[PDB]
C-alpha cells in the first residue's frame, strides 16, 4: 500500500531536488 | 469499516454507462476519493479497467470543447486528472498508466491554461512521470506526447506550456510549466539535447517570461527558475567543453 509514490515525486520536483539527475557523461580530458 | 457500496467494481461499470455533466462530476469526485483512500489491492482492480474508462470519457472531453458544449465538461476533465493522481500514486498504478497508448497524451492534452487548475494538476503528473529513473527516461516519451498533441489541437507543443508561465495567471500555474520544462530537460544525459529543448523555449519568446518571473519572491517559481538557469549554465560550459 505504497499509495504515496506520485506525493513523494511532487515533493521532489517542488524542492528540485529531482532536478539532481546527471549520469555525467564528458568528454573533456 | 468496509460494506456493500460502489466497489471499484462499481465505479467502472458506472463510468462506462455514459454519464456526463453534473452526473459524471459527481461520480469521479466521489471516484477520487475512494481511489486516494483505499488501498492498493482496490486501485489494482480498478487498475486496468477503470483507467481504461477513466481515458474514454477523458478523450472525447478534450475533443468536446466546453465552449461549446457543457459547463461541467472542463470539471470533468481535471476531476479524471484528479482521479488520475489518486490513482498514480503507487507501483501498479504508474506501471498501469504507462501501458496505455494515449494515457500519456490525454496528460498533455489537459495542459491548457483556460481551465488553469486542471494544468497545474496535469503538468505536475507529467512532471513526476519525467523524472522516473525508471522505464526508459520516461521523459524523453513525454516530449513525443507533446509533439502529438501539437498537431492535434492545430499548436507549438510547447506554446500551452509557456502559457501557464504568464503574468496575469496564478503563480501555481506559472510554475506548473517551468516545472515541466525542467522536468523534460534535466533528466537527458545527451546536452544537445537538453540545449535544444532549452532553445526551443526561447524560440517561443520564454526568454522573455524569464526576467517576468524573477521579480517574483515566490516559492516554487524562485526554485524552478533557480534550477533553469543553474543547468543552463552548466550545459554553456559542457558545450564549450575545453575552451
Amino acid at each position: 500500500d505504497e499509495t504515496g509514490v506520485l506525493d513523494s515525486l511532487l515533493e521532489a520536483l517542488q524542492s528540485g531536488a529531482a532536478f539532481r539527475r546527471k549520469r555525467g557523461p564528458r568528454q573533456a580530458n | 469499516s468496509g460494506s456493500e457500496s460502489k466497489s471499484a467494481m462499481m465505479y467502472i461499470q458506472e463510468l462506462r454507462s455514459g454519464l456526463r455533466d453534473m452526473p459524471l462530476l459527481s461520480c469521479l469526485e466521489s471516484l477520487r476519493v475512494s481511489l486516494n483512500n483505499n488501498p492498493v489491492s482496490w486501485v489494482q482492480t480498478f487498475g486496468a479497467e477503470g483507467l481504461a474508462s477513466l481515458l474514454d470519457i477523458l478523450k472525447r472531453l478534450h475533443d468536446e470543447k466546453e465552449e461549446t458544449a457543457g459547463s461541467y465538461d472542463s470539471r470533468n476533465k481535471h476531476e479524471i486528472i484528479r482521479c488520475l493522481k489518486a490513482f498514480m500514486n503507487n507501483k501498479f498504478g504508474i506501471k498501469t498508466m504507462l501501458e496505455t497508448e494515449e494515457g500519456i497524451l490525454l496528460l498533455v492534452r489537459a495542459m491548457d491554461p483556460a481551465v488553469p487548475n486542471m494544468m497545474i494538476d496535469a503538468a505536475k503528473l507529467l512532471s513526476a512521470l519525467c523524472i522516473l529513473p525508471q522505464p526508459e527516461d520516461m521523459n524523453e516519451r513525454v516530449l513525443e506526447a507533446m509533439t502529438e498533441r501539437a498537431e492535434m489541437d492545430e499548436v507549438e507543443r510547447f506554446q500551452p506550456l509557456l502559457d501557464g508561465l504568464k503574468s496575469g495567471t496564478t503563480i501555481a500555474l506559472k510554475v506548473g510549466c517551468l516545472q515541466l520544462i525542467n522536468a523534460l530537460i534535466t533528466p537527458a544525459e545527451e546536452l544537445d539535447f537538453r540545449v535544444h529543448i532549452r532553445s526551443e523555449l526561447m524560440r517561443l519568446g520564454l526568454h522573455q517570461v524569464l526576467q517576468d518571473l524573477r521579480e517574483i519572491e515566490n516559492e516554487d517559481m524562485r526554485v524552478q527558475l533557480n534550477v533553469f538557469d543553474e543547468q543552463g549554465e552548466e550545459d554553456s560550459y559542457d558545450l564549450k567543453g575545453r575552451l
